[PDB]
């Protein structure tokens, strides 16, 4: 009666967020305690955020708008340790907000498919006086959208529906091999997270191929595993709002060049969903659950994993 | 070759912009 659910899915898709939220929603959610622990964290990822962009204006070869705020720039990098203690200087928090302001700053954000921008930037960066704030306590929110690089393997566990739930995110980590593989073991459901708005992203000097058919190969390897055949196979297309903004500018055709499609979201969506569907070489004897998720909403996210157990549960009538 | 896949594609999460405890 013990359910033991792994989350696959390359970089940047969700797993780690998806945890957190699992931790929002079954567990207590997060203490003010931890919240307060987090606000270095916060500032720190907003930090090297900003930073980001403008090296990577530097290869881009982007001018500021005004060239009178270069200084902070050369001046960030000196205040780049200000934060490890704690509170950001009013000083610093007036350079993030006059370099963040900058329309040549800007040019090189929305260009973001170009380079490796961080998803949680944007939202730091635009929240940057409600966090600047030396009475500041993170909202459950802002440590959502919190980057912890990890240490090995992560795991969560809730009881919800008089059901035990143990959560794997075995990503990443190259040691522990027994305690790695044992998280393949015994598997009641994998939940693989797809990150859409990786469709524009332009190939990089280190990829064979584009993100998202990655992304795929691996789905192709996971699903069609002989270890897996009774094992259910949960899809979350995830990062549906980023998607929905870039399809308006950005056509799939840069990622999937047979499309012939039109550039509506849903159409969109629905092209992908069937791509990675169709690497079901299984097809009858193996049915796969997708959903479109939104991991940092909250609400999304409860309700997607309430039809998730829901599916669960009418599978354990069957038994 | 399949858990090499995966501890080779799930690792890029991007390092830089990101903390420890
Ligand atoms: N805007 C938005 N950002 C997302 C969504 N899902 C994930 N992200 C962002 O993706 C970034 C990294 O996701 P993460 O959980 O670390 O993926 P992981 O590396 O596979 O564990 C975070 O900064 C999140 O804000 C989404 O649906 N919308």
């Amino acid at each position: 009666k013990e359910v033991k659910l792994l989350l696959l899915g390359a970089g940047e898709s969700g797993k780690s967020t998806i945890v957190k939220q699992m931790k929002i929603i079954h567990e207590d959610g997060y203490s003010e305690d931890e919240c307060k622990q987090y606000k270095v964290v916060v500032y720190s990822n907003t930090i090297q955020s900003i930073i980001a962009i403008i090296r990577a204006m530097g290869r881009l070869k982007i001018d500021f708008g005004e060239a009178a705020r270069a200084d902070d720039a050369r001046q960030l990098f000196v205040l780049a340790g200000s934060a490890e203690e704690g509170v950001m200087t009013p000083e610093l928090a007036g350079v993030i907000k006059r370099l963040w302001r900058d329309g040549g700053v800007q040019a090189c954000f929305s260009r973001s498919r170009e380079y490796q921008l961080n998803d949680s930037a944007s939202y730091y960066l635009n929240d940057l006086d409600r966090i600047s704030q030396s009475n500041y306590i993170p909202t459950q929110q802002d440590v959502l959208r919190t980057r912890v690089k990890t240490t090995g393997i992560v795991e969560t566990h809730f009881t919800f529906k008089d059901l035990y739930f143990k959560m794997f995110d075995v990503g990443g980590q190259r040691s522990e091999r027994k305690k790695w593989i044992h998280c393949f073991e015994g598997v009641t459901a994998i939940i693989f997270c797809v990150a859409l708005s990786d469709y524009d992203l332009v190939l990089a000097e280190d990829e064979e191929m584009n993100r998202m058919h990655e992304s795929m190969k691996l789905f192709d390897s996971i699903c069609n595993n002989k270890w897996f055949t009774e094992t259910s196979i949960i899809l979350f297309l995830n990062k549906k709002d980023l998607f929905e903004e870039k399809i308006k500018r950005s056509p799939l055709t840069i990622c999937y060049p047979e499309y012939t499609g039109s550039n509506t979201y849903e159409e969109a969506a629905a092209y992908i969903q069937c791509q990675f569907e169709d690497l079901n070489r299984r097809k009858d004897t193996k049915e796969i659950y997708t959903h479109f998720t939104c991991a940092t909403d909250t609400k999304n996210v409860q309700f997607v994993f309430d039809a998730v157990t829901d599916v669960i549960i009418k599978n354990n009538l069957k038994e | 070759d399949f858990f090499s896949l995966i501890l080779r594609s799930q690792a890029k999460r991007m390092d830089e912009q990101r903390v420890l405890l």
